[PDB]
């Protein structure tokens, strides 16, 4: 009696290392690597919606600055927002600049509304050499510059207008700030000037500055921009003893805001990706990554290891 | 692993085995034959696969965030953006580490434990007509054609029908 029955399993030449809780290397038969380290050099247009902002940063865009009139009317999963664009305009500070854009980046959409407001005596659409769109001095196209009647005269002015439609409108105006005495009682009137806009629930006043300011732009003025949000059942009240940059109109709040901003220099390629990074887009099943902390869409989750081994395999012992 | 049987009592694998995680090697009056065993490597597939889809998808969709590059140092407003951020990426850096370290611990001991079941069945097929040699090799005291062999890998081997003569071969 001596025939001989062995039980066994595989094993292949060289496995893969893995972790344990008890062994950093253990070489087992098969591994599969948990965190994406390659991204794309492109980003997707597809499916989520992509806008390429390209010369203007959001801002820009909302304002209506010269070279931003294609995101007219466009519609975004991702806002991409270039690291070289360029201001090309009377220019200008929001004073909580990240808050503004947040709001527009977040709402998804560029859906501007036009309204007329029935400015007393005084001028409009003022224009400037800093902001010269096609050849031909300008403003930002959102935006209505009120300057001085011929009769040196600007009425105290008040407006308004009332939201009954069924959405949240957001007005953008701004104030104009001289560089002299001269400048504002040239530009016009009084001194000091000032504009007050209220809601019901609120009361927003401004007066201007005047000052040496530095070189930028050419000039030494500067504007200010602010906004306001209009609920369906409120209002908004213009007031201005002087300076307004009045709005042109306001824009359209979704309900629901569900968009985002992604700043990358990346370009746009042909693939399809829901994930997005700074670095490019991702390709991949994988639940984690370390390419970039910015990430955008249905994406791995960002950590700070280079490679997870799991291991799809018995112990790797040959021989 | 836990039952000792990869890297333990069956001292190393079979690069041979190319069809199958585990099997039969055997050797009788007519020769030698290796033959995966199915049922102990779908056993193991199955479980580990199983690992391996839980883990590939779960949502993660997220669209508005935060800032998390920053120019200039603002100070309070600044600080409080990046260690919320810093926090979560060492929470879920944790998350994953301590994650394929328990898989993969437990993907050991199933292999290993899968390894032992198949030796276990064998063991109980062959009754009192072989005797475990300690390398994962039983010793069959009676003659076993190829027809008898592969009767205990398809599991319709009886005892029966060998316990006379290997009785009479284990104690005299
Ligand atoms: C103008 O202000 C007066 C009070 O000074 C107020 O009663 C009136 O409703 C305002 N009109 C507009 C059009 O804003
Ligand atoms: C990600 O991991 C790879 C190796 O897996 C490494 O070469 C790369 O430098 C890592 N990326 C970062 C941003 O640390």
């Amino acid at each position: 009696g001596n025939p001989v029955i062995c039980m066994g399993h595989h094993a292949v030449a060289n496995g893969t290392m893995v972790k344990t809780l008890a062994d950093d290397q253990v070489e087992v038969v098969t591994a599969q690597e948990l965190v994406e380290s390659q991204n794309l050099p492109e980003l997707c247009p597809s499916p989520l919606r992509l806008v390429d902002g390209q010369t203007c940063d959001i801002i820009n865009g909302a304002l209506g600055s010269p070279g931003c009139d294609h995101l007219n009317g466009a519609e975004w999963d991702v806002f991409i927002e270039r690291p070289n664009a360029v201001d090309t305009c009377y220019p200008f500070d929001v004073p909580e600049y990240q808050s503004l854009r947040s709001i527009l980046a977040n709402n998804g959409k560029f859906e501007f509304i036009a309204e007329e407001f029935q400015w007393n005596t005084v001028k409009q659409n003022g224009k400037s050499g800093a902001c010269k769109r096609a050849n031909v001095n300008d403003f930002f196209n959102r935006l209505n510059w009120l300057v001085k009647s011929d009769g040196n005269a600007y009425p105290l002015q008040n407006l308004t207008k009332i939201n009954n439609g069924d959405y949240a409108r957001l007005y953008i105006w701004g104030v104009h700030h001289p560089s002299t005495d001269t400048e504002q009682t040239n530009l016009y009137k009084n001194n000091p000037g000032g504009v007050t806009v209220s809601t019901k629930t609120s009361q927003t006043s401004v007066v201007p500055n005047i000052g040496s300011r530095p070189l930028v732009r050419g000039l030494s003025s500067r504007v200010s921009f602010y906004w306001t949000i209009v609920e369906p059942g409120d209002l908004i009240v213009f007031n201005t003893i002087g300076n307004l940059i009045a709005p042109r109109g306001h824009y359209k709040l979704n309900n629901q805001k569900k968009s985002t901003i992604l700043n990358t220099a990346i370009p746009i390629g042909s693939c399809v990706s829901k994930c997005h990074t700074d670095k490019g887009s991702l390709s991949t099943t994988k639940p984690f990554q370390n390419i970039s902390r910015i990430a955008v869409g249905d994406c791995p989750r960002y950590v700070k290891q280079g490679s997870l081994k799991l291991a799809t395999g018995m112990r790797n012992i040959p021989e | 692993g836990l039952f000792g049987a990869i890297a333990g009592f069956i001292e190393n694998g079979w690069q041979g085995l190319i069809d199958g995680w585990y099997g039969f090697r055997h050797q009788n009056a007519e020769g030698t034959g290796t033959a995966a065993d199915l049922k102990s490597t779908q056993a193991a597939i199955d479980q580990i696969n199983g690992k391996l889809n839980r883990l590939i998808e779960k949502t993660n969709d997220k669209y508005h965030q935060i800032e998390k590059e920053f120019e200039q140092v603002e100070g309070r407003i600044q600080d409080l953006e990046k260690y919320v951020e810093d926090t979560k990426i060492d929470l879920w850096s944790y998350n994953a580490e301590l994650l394929v370290a328990l898989e993969n611990q437990h993907t050991i001991d199933v292999t290993d434990s899968e390894m032992n079941k198949l030796f276990e069945r064998v063991r109980r097929q062959l009754r009192e007509n072989a005797e475990d040699k300690g390398n994962g090799c039983f010793e069959i005291f009676h003659k076993c054609d190829n027809n008898c062999i592969e009767s205990i890998r398809n599991g319709t081997y009886d005892h029966d029908i060998y316990r006379d003569e290997a009785i009479n071969n284990r104690f005299q």
